[PDB]
């Protein structure tokens, strides 16, 4: 009742931790960006290679920090900041700057925040004009070997909801993600490899298992 | 309106709860389910199937197909051993990686009752006897052929079967305090003119009905 | 009624408080740590020690504080700090720094929290593969007299949430504990010695009582 | 949706507080109770146990086994006093550590009744009577054994009883103000010959059915 | 009295919620609807219409 698959994995995990700043100039450094794969945290995915298809639901949890720089100015009264949180749908469009006007579409799902009150919390229904998501895909694209294009779920962006020449600071996000409702088919043999890329099943060859003395050997009773 | 009373444990986000979301595309019909062959709702469904063990796991050969093969010698030599391991899935290293071993690496406590089953893949005109005995926990292992005899045992005449199966009941985790088993030459291996010399056995584990597992935990291979 | 089990134990106490850093030079000053036996907190020892086997659920609540350095940088606008809270079972992997894998397994159970909230707070079932807990032992583990490896009840661990290269500053966690559900066995007579360490019994020889005057001796009535 | 309204009190850690709780291992199948002889219930259980009372509690024998035993002295002395002491548990350092008297530490207010207990551990040709007379509290002690043979009081011939039991009804807390209990040689013991000289008394306490205790506290013995 | 637990998610401005409001103009009647022709439920309405297509765009 424990190896349930719904208490195997329904459990949530750090995803992606990144940084952005409120005046920079870099352009690429003022907001944060994460694409969506269900490839690129090393928590989830060797439990997830053990099936073929797979469907669920998905909760995401926001945790967010700022702080000051140490560079001149102090003495400062700042009152508290505001974050907008934007996803985008397989098939939306793609800010560029902060000042985009892509940050305002209406088909873009957006969380406004500040600080001080409870973490922000969106969920995501299963998004796939398929009717599973494709852990292994032995083939191409249409060429891209192993990737398919049913598997696009999604991408996040995040900025500071500040008005005209602000006060400089940087701001921390890590996304806390969560599946529901999973459904699994297929099983498949564990991965006794270490993982290389995050795109790819490519690998080194490594033993079966560990060595001992001889084919009798047995340890000493206590 | 609705007197309320805010209890602690109030905005905090904690990483097991179980709350309402709310969804960030509600004007959206999932695809329907599809009737996939191979649905897995429990990870005993893995773990009670056969895989083939590597008993050969001694240096020199942990990255050749010889691992798997036990290798079974002509000539009369009716009173050595064979071979002998310890029944202790998911420490010792002979049991360590088969689809028994990697799921009871989930897990922080398990117990339950495991499958044994051994082949014979000579040739068709070959016959003997083996003897296969096992001791419990807490007992040593037998250094003779003898006092092998005077446990549980079972004679295997590879003639007449060429397989044998074997159920353990008293296995669980915490120099060994565990079972074991081993195999003796009761006669030795006699053969026609014109057949090839050496044989060879194979060996399957699997898991019985009743198996339990609590705690779920890290694995400790990646 | 005020003396019946439930009421004589379901009570809170402090058992552990710790300080860890957001950067430092020593890489163990960096997080928190704390093995759960019911053995090292004074305050609930003796209590316990008037029973032979115990059956509870345990109910764990947080109290955390920061500061910044008195060191040099002053001026600072920083956001409110993120802090994990992970918990190990009996049987996962255990953290080495702060910056390890082990950190982001998915069968940890973890609390993300931030600063401003109310305190945080898990609750963890009766965790053993015994049917109680052991207050008293009179053997050895396989070889440690008085300790066996049923009492393993896990262990905390508690960092800060931070992006790359932070501000320094310096937490401090306070955590409260609190059994449910209790259930005793065997009574056995209160101690009567000081306790000296905390893994045995081993104390100095004390006197029965206290003395008075003679045998006949009845202070004067007022 | 719902409109809700805060109270004063939220977000509060409040120790006493009985809160539902997050589990943290949800997918957990607990171990099964097993019907372990000697489950408690309560206190009073343990409290209305008899154990032994150390009455000869002097200077020089505190840590002997001397100290429970009364000196009951041969020859003809038949008006001296044995022994007197006042019946004041957790006060008193006769009864301070008896079963009763470590279980009356933990409470503020506490009232009830007492059932005592003398035994004569001679040998079995010695005769002889004894006066065990009480006084309420509020009265004094009495000086003479005529005086005392005035109050209420029993005659005890270890000639023909064992043993002799004795109820005192009114049990509180707050240079006395407690009941008292005395003893006199009312004949003085006659042996034949070739028997030990000396001869000796010794003393149970207990509680009775009807004892109350209120206001769990610290015990001021660790 | 009714002793109560904030969960978290207490206090947050999520863009997608759809909880209840306070209204603004409590008294005040709204103008009560007319029936205008050609009322649509549904953009499918719009798309299920010919229209010219541009084959000739050289």
């Amino acid at each position: 009742s424990e190896s349930s698959i719904e208490n195997f994995l329904c459990r949530s995990a750090c995803v992606y931790m990144g940084e952005y700043h409120t005046t920079n100039t870099d352009t690429s450094k003022l907001f944060a960006s994460w694409t969506i794969n269900a490839r690129r945290m090393v928590q989830m995915r060797r439990k997830l290679e053990l099936f073929t298809y797979v469907r669920f639901d998905m909760e995401v949890t926001f945790v967010i920090t700022s702080k000051q720089d140490q560079g001149t100015q102090l003495g400062q009264d700042m009152p508290p900041l505001t974050h907008q949180i934007m996803y985008i749908p397989p098939g939306g469009p793609i800010p560029k700057s902060v000042t985009d006007y892509t940050w305002q579409t209406s088909t873009n799902p957006s969380i406004f925040w500040t600080e001080g009150n409870a973490p922000p919390r969106m969920s995501i229904p299963f998004i796939s004009i398929g009717n599973a998501y494709s852990n292994f895909y032995d083939g191409w694209s249409h060429g891209v070997y192993g990737y398919n294009t049913l598997n696009h779920m999604g991408q996040i962006y995040v900025r500071h909801v500040n008005g005209s020449s602000p006060l400089p600071m940087t701001s921390t996000v890590r996304m806390y993600f969560k599946p529901k409702h999973v459904k699994v088919w297929v099983p498949r043999p564990p991965r006794l490899c270490q993982y290389k890329n995050a795109s790819t099943v490519n690998f080194t060859p490594t033993n079966i298992t560990e060595k001992r003395q001889s084919i009798n050997y047995i340890p000493e009773t206590v | 309106g609705l007197p309320v009373m805010n209890t602690p444990g109030s905005n905090q986000f904690l990483t097991s709860d179980d709350f309402q979301s709310p969804s960030a595309m509600p004007q959206f019909d999932v695809t329907p389910e599809l009737n996939i062959p191979g649905e897995v709702q429990n990870l005993m469904e893995i773990a009670e199937v056969d895989s083939v063990v590597p008993v050969n796991n001694v240096e020199g050969k942990l990255d050749t197909m010889e691992i798997y093969r036990i290798p079974v010698q002509s000539g009369n030599h009716q009173s050595s051993q064979v071979f002998g391991f310890q029944v202790q899935p998911g420490l010792d290293n002979v049991f360590k990686h088969t689809l028994l071993g990697e799921i009871l690496n989930y897990y922080a406590h398990w117990s339950g009752s495991i499958k044994l089953t051994f082949v014979f893949c000579g040739s068709a005109m070959a016959t003997g006897k083996f003897l296969l005995a096992y001791a419990p926990p807490g007992a040593n292992a037998p250094k003779s052929r003898k006092d092998a005899m005077l446990g549980t045992h079972i004679i295997w005449d590879v003639g007449l079967q060429s397989s044998c199966v074997l159920c353990i009941p008293w296995i669980s985790q915490t120099y060994t305090s565990a079972g074991n088993v081993t195999c003796w030459y009761q006669t030795g291996i006699v053969v026609p003119a014109g057949t090839p010399t050496s044989c060879s056995i194979m060996c399957f584990v699997s898991a019985c009905n009743d198996f339990s597992v609590r705690l779920l935990k890290d694995t400790p291979f990646i």
